[PDB]
């Protein structure tokens, strides 16, 4: 077994086994979260 | 070249801010765009007018349009003013002086609302960035921020240094501890937004888009984990509009209370608050009402609480209004009478009165005692003329043609007409022609204060444009009935004389200085040029992607430039028809382009709200003149190309005149300080029986402990190696008094693991030399719990990995 | 609609009372309502560190009592997640224990999709145990410094 992609859609699991709601988030950790994501997407 | 600056800026009364009345009917501080002005409301002269200062268009001036006032609050007893701007700024002011105190900068878009505290020394602000800041004014300084809502911050109300609700554009409710910062609850307050919140003792009133309008009881004192508000009723408002402002007042005499909903459209609703004797008295009878009816008690029960706004509440009445509704303010209640003020969205404000006796008011209407119209105009000014000497400025708008006199900036007159379209001096400054957008041509005399002359058929449309030749006898004009005719001035009424009928619609007539060409621009992308003397079609300038809108012919009749809605500027050579340069001027349509009297130089005004400066003969911009907050419609130069007027569509007339340490280094600094505060308490324990630290807020083992945590796992073993002995006893004397934490401990049990056992490895040989009796209990004590906390994580894991195959095994035998 | 969402505002409301005020019995049940991942873990962990200083406490052990089937292959899968790293297993771990020790076995089995839930927590498990024991090895250097002190 191993960590993948949250099975929700209203939420977001990482790798290092750690699930995020987007409801529980603040405004300000949703945003560096959708920056970490660009910069994943960018050089992939 | 010379710098233009705004001499004066005048035409507005009210602005898109509240207003705030001062009682001597008093006073009242609203705003002018950038500016804040106090009228005497008995007189209807302006007072006084508050400007920061730093004049759009010098060069120390900023490079964008000024930030508007969007609130106004003031302490009445301190005679402070707080004023809230578009770009999140908040200025105090001191009304004495007349000049800005502090200025605080928290939020990042405009400010909704501004509220003074009981004492006046902290002033709570709410912004569209949805938050909310306490500011302390003895100290300049912001001390803290409110941050749970998610959208514009509609309304709140703190009487108390205790407790705070707010209310958003999100539709909540929030409750505010202070002296937490936390919101405490959250109720939805109407199913969209939430514009309006009213508090009067557990009373308490809000208005969402629709005409629904809830009532909350307050009971701050609940502390029940919720319900310190509790929704009571609805009750219906007949506007079916958002309540935009809820306002209490209360009779000193009499202990009775009203409110209004100031509504988005042209009407104020006013409500009473029915007495405790009142509401028992009607209880009574509507129960005996309902008994007779027959219905049982609990349907009555129910009845009641369905009917439980009617008990408390009573229309009172409406102030209706001829224009829509920007801001209200009660401003006396008496007896006798009821009084509020308000201002419009048309430039003005309105004094309103009603009288009432005991329950319902004794006039059908509110009566209106006072108005302030004089010095504005209530529709966008489309076209403005000066006089020939330069010293009557005409403005001519939908529904009145008002003049000014540029020095005193004071109207002279005012005549009613027509929707205005066009206006220009005759020569002598004693007359005006107006071409209204029926057909009209209308012709007024400023001596006689009256119309002289209209011809309700001059055109079949719109007259677009109209122009006069440089002797004044001639009138050219076009409209969008594709004609352009020919007037004749005989002694004072006008005579057509000819006609010549175009292609298409007509957008703007221009005769040269030397009344030998007629440009005509055409709603087909072309500018005609016609000899005036003979009116022989002589050229047809191309080159526009869409209408040219504007057009001006140079002293020398060798230039003609042209401005369309295409952004773009053209300088044509006159004698073939050629264009010289074609500017990319503005970001929107540019309007109006006028040269500067005997010289190349010319303005341009577009929709983007920027007067530019440009030069004839190097075709580059020289000043950007940053001062309208909406479209500039008209333009206008003075013959001796002194000064320069501008209207907008925000109603200002404006004049402008002619002017490091390395991991291990940093665990030896902090076990040095830990350690030190440690021995130091261990020391004053024993007898009885830093800054550092307290600005973080952290224990001496805390603060070690986050050093270690921030120490890469590669860097940590070479960070420990270069540790001198010395350290080495001060960091088993942390781990010993780590110990003692259990906290600390389990949280962080396999990091003190690691770095523990590297250093016994490290310098075992030096450890064991010392014949320390201290240093053998530390290495005792760390010891046995080191165990203990260790078996135990041991033990439970090893308990589940049996407990968990014991599930898997019996899972198979059941279904194999 | 109206009032399931008028509902939702009170519970997030409350969870963040509950959790700013300690709490955590309270906070651990609305957290497996709203379905709060990172709230739920944090309440088990400060729950956690409280009872350092009979798994959590005599309230938050009965709360994980009353579970029921869906609530607790929701908890088993954060559990099984929080086991996949060392930073977080011993959290992990508690949990799991409490639902042993608070629940039926039998009836945890038939539970459709228990025992693949199950399968994966063991192997990560048994890495945590292999480690850890390793490390009371290493603590043993203390007694053989304090052997060589005596001497």
């Amino acid at each position: 077994y191993n960590v993948g992609k949250a099975e929700k859609d209203g939420e977001i699991r990482l790798k290092n086994g750690v699930a995020m709601s987007k409801e529980e988030l603040t405004r300000e950790d949703k945003n560096r979260l959708r920056r970490a994501l660009k910069r994943k997407r960018s050089k992939a | 070249y010379q710098r233009f600056e705004q001499a004066a800026a005048f035409g507005v009364i009210a602005s898109n801010a509240n207003c705030v009345w001062i009682p001597a009917p008093g006073q009242l501080i609203t705003s002018a765009l950038e500016d804040v002005n106090i009228w005497d409301i008995k007189t209807g002269d302006l007072v006084s007018k508050l400007s920061d200062g730093l004049p759009p268009g010098a060069s120390d001036a900023r490079g964008a349009k000024p930030a508007e006032c969007t609130y106004l609050e003031a302490h009445k007893d301190t005679d402070l003013l707080a004023v809230g701007y578009a770009d999140g700024v908040i200025k105090v002011w001191d009304l004495m002086s007349k000049t800005v105190l502090l200025n605080f900068n928290g939020h990042k878009a405009a400010i909704t609302l501004l509220q003074f505290d009981g004492t006046g020394t902290r002033l709570i602000s709410g912004s569209k960035d949805s938050n909310i800041i306490v500011w302390d004014l003895v100290g300049e300084v912001g001390l803290y921020k409110l941050r749970s809502h998610k959208d514009s911050i509609t309304g709140f109300w703190c009487q108390g240094e205790d407790w705070l609700i707010s209310t958003s554009k999100d539709g909540m409710i929030k409750l505010w501890d202070l002296k937490t910062h936390q919101c405490i609850e959250t109720h939805i307050a109407h199913t969209g937004e939430c514009w309006g919140l009213a508090v009067k003792d557990d009373l308490l009133i809000t208005t969402g888009t629709d005409s629904q309008v809830k009532i909350w009881k307050l009971d701050i004192e609940n502390d029940k984990m919720g319900g310190k508000l509790t929704e009571m009723g609805i009750f219906e408002k007949q506007s079916k509009q958002r309540g935009l402002k809820i306002e209490f007042i209360t009779n000193s005499s009499d202990k009775t209370s009203f409110f209004y909903i100031q509504n988005a459209d042209k009407t104020i609703e006013t409500f009473r608050i029915r007495k405790e004797e009142e509401i028992a008295r009607g209880l009574k009878k509507r129960e005996k009402r309902l008994k007779e009816k027959g219905l049982t008690e609990e349907e009555i029960a129910k009845s009641i609480k369905e009917s439980y706004s009617s008990f408390i509440l009573h229309p009172f009445q409406t102030i209706r209004s001829l224009y829509k509704i920007k801001s209200a303010s009660w401003t006396t209640v008496s007896s006798s009478k009821l009084e509020l003020v308000l201002t419009t969205s048309s430039n003005t404000i309105e004094y309103y009165s009603i009288p009432y006796e005991k329950r319902d008011p004794t006039s059908p209407a509110p009566l209106k005692t006072h108005t302030i119209e004089l010095q504005g105009q209530r529709t966008d000014v489309r076209s403005i003329d000066i006089s020939d000497d330069n010293k009557l400025l005409a403005t001519a708008s939908n529904g009145s043609l008002k003049i000014w006199n540029i020095k005193t900036h004071k109207c002279i007159r005012t005549f009613e007409c027509g929707y205005a379209l066009t206006c220009k001096f005759l020569p002598g400054g004693l007359l005006v022609i107006l071409g209204t957008r029926n057909g009209e041509l209308q012709l007024f005399d400023l001596a006689s204060s009256s119309l002289l002359d209209t011809i309700e058929d001059a055109h079949d449309a719109a007259i677009w444009s109209l122009d006069l030749t440089s002797d004044g006898k001639r009138l050219v004009t076009g409209s969008a009935d594709k004609t352009v005719k020919f007037w004749d001035f005989k002694v004072l009424k006008l005579h057509h004389d000819t006609t010549l009928e175009l292609t298409d619609d007509i957008l703007c007539v221009r005769v040269s200085p030397d009344d030998r060409y007629l440009a005509i621009s055409l709603l087909d992308n072309t500018v005609k040029v016609f000899f005036l003397d003979s009116m022989k079609f002589y050229l047809s300038l191309y080159g526009h992607k869409l209408p040219v809108l504007s057009i001006d012919i140079s002293f020398d009749s060798k230039m003609i430039i042209t401005s369309s809605a295409d952004k773009n500027i053209k300088i044509w050579g006159l004698d073939f028809g050629d264009c010289h340069k074609s500017l990319f001027a503005h970001q929107d349509s540019i309007m109006n382009v006028k040269f500067l009297p005997q010289s190349h130089n010319f303005f341009s005004c577009s929709k983007d709200a920027v007067v530019k400066y440009w030069d004839g003969e190097k075709f580059e911009c020289i000043q950007k003149l940053y001062a309208h907050q909406s479209e500039v419609w008209a333009l206008a130069v003075a013959t001796d190309g002194g000064f320069v007027v501008s209207s907008s569509h925000d109603h200002s007339i404006r004049i402008w005149e002619e002017t490091s340490l390395k991991a291990g280094e940093r665990l030896m600094e902090a076990l040095d300080l830990g350690i030190a505060e440690i021995e130091g308490l261990e020391a004053y324990n024993r007898d009885m029986k830093n800054a550092v630290l307290i600005a973080v807020n952290k224990t001496p083992e805390q603060y070690i402990m986050d050093t270690l945590l921030r120490i890469r796992m590669s860097q940590l073993e070479d960070a420990l190696m270069v540790m001198p002995f010395s350290y080495v006893l001060k960091f088993l004397k942390f781990i010993d008094t780590v110990m003692q934490n259990k906290t600390l401990l389990h949280s962080h049990l396999p990091l003190i693991c690691k770095n523990l056992f590297f250093i016994i490895k490290f310098n075992h040989k030096e450890l064991v030399s010392q014949k320390n009796e201290e240093l053998k209990l530390q290495i005792n004590r760390v010891k046995t719990e080191l165990r203990s906390a260790l078996k135990s994580t041991e033990d439970d894991l090893g308990f589940n990995v049996q407990g968990l195959k014991f599930v898997k095994q019996q899972w198979n035998l059941r279904h194999n | 609609e109206q009032e399931k969402a008028k509902l939702q505002v009170e519970q997030e409301q409350s969870l963040q009372n509950y959790m700013s005020k300690g709490d955590w019995t309270n906070a651990f049940l609305l957290a497996m309502t709203l379905d709060h991942p990172m709230r739920l873990f944090n309440v088990l962990k400060r729950a956690l560190g409280e009872s350092r200083s009979v798994i959590f406490n005599e309230e938050l052990d009965q709360a994980i009592s009353i579970l029921n089937d869906e609530q607790l292959i929701l908890l088993m899968k954060r559990c099984r997640d929080w086991n996949t790293n060392a930073k977080t297993h011993t959290i992990a771990q508690r949990t799991i224990r409490c639902i042993l020790m608070h629940h039926n076995i039998a009836k945890l089995s038939e539970i459709p999709g228990m025992v693949k839930i199950v399968d994966a927590i063991i192997p990560y498990t048994q890495r945590h145990f292999t480690r850890v024991d390793n490390l009371v090895e290493q603590s043993y250097i203390l007694d053989y410094a304090l052997v060589e002190m005596d001497k």
